[PDB]
């Protein structure tokens, strides 16, 4: 930068897409849950289909 | 069961017994035959003594131990997976799958040919002198008493040396303790409804054990927090 010696960084950039400092809470995180009921449900249904 | 299997010696049911003037001729040789009419007639599995015994399988058959009655597993001993009931017709023989057994006398079919198994069976407890040792329970000391109070009656009744009343009056409170007799060692203890809890609530329904002696049978099911 032209007025600070000191402002340097790597070629890495990238950015988290979290809350206040803290760590991201992500779309999956947040369908994970029930995309577990989910599959648990739907082994019941199986279990069902095979009896 | 919610109460404890302590046992004693035959005799005790000879002194409740024979307080009856009617049943004086009753002796320990009859008692022992009707007890173990009784114990098989109500079926009930914790009077048994549970115990594990290894054997050798010499070709798709291996030698019974000597006090079995009734066989709650039989597994393979290097690997420990169980086996099950054999519905084969022809298992050892050749023309020109998962292991399984079947058990008749002194003797188990199993369809392996040389492997150590290990049979988890239930045999009578005894006593010092080789005869069956009762559960001191009242209610199963009352029903074993009717019980047999109930069947000499009955002879005598075939007789005619006892009323039909008095028959009748026997049978009706014979069948009523033995209907409770059955709850009695039936119904589980607090215990064993956690372990029957745990078997009923899973999420994710738990359907293999069987594959194991039924160890994880009664445990919890933790579902982790997302």
């Amino acid at each position: 930068r032209l007025n600070n010696p000191s402002r340097c960084h790597f070629g890495i950039v990238g950015s988290i897409y979290n809350l206040n400092d803290s760590r991201p809470f992500s779309l999956v995180d947040m369908m994970k849950p029930y995309n577990y009921l989910y599959d648990a449900i739907h082994d019941r249904l199986n279990k069902a289909i095979a009896s | 069961m919610v109460n404890n299997i302590n046992w004693v010696k035959l005799p005790v049911i000879l002194d409740r017994l024979l307080r009856h003037p009617l049943l004086t001729d009753l002796n320990l040789e009859t008692a022992i035959q009707y007890t173990l009419d009784f114990i098989s007639a109500m079926g009930l599995p914790n009077v048994y003594v549970d115990k594990i015994e290894t054997i050798d399988i010499k070709e798709y058959r291996g030698e019974l131990p000597c006090d079995l009655i009734s066989i709650n597993q039989v597994r393979l001993h290097k690997n420990g997976i169980a086996l099950r009931a054999m519905t084969d017709n022809f298992n050892a023989y050749p023309t020109h799958g998962e292991p399984s057994f079947k058990t008749q006398g002194r003797v188990i079919f199993t369809s392996i040919k040389h492997e150590k198994v290990d049979i988890s069976y239930k045999a009578i407890m005894l006593d010092d002198e080789g005869l069956p040792l009762i559960p001191d329970n009242p209610i199963f000391l009352k029903t074993l008493e009717l019980y047999i109070k109930k069947e000499w009656f009955t002879i005598l009744f075939d007789m005619g040396k006892i009323s039909p009343a008095v028959l009748n009056n026997t049978q009706q409170e014979y069948a009523f303790k033995a209907g409770q007799c059955n709850n009695e060692f039936v119904i589980p203890s607090v215990s064993e409804m956690e372990a029957i809890t745990n078997m009923w609530n899973q999420l994710i329904p738990r359907v293999t054990e069987f594959r194991r002696g039924f160890k994880n049978l009664g445990d919890k099911e933790y579902i982790r927090v997302h």
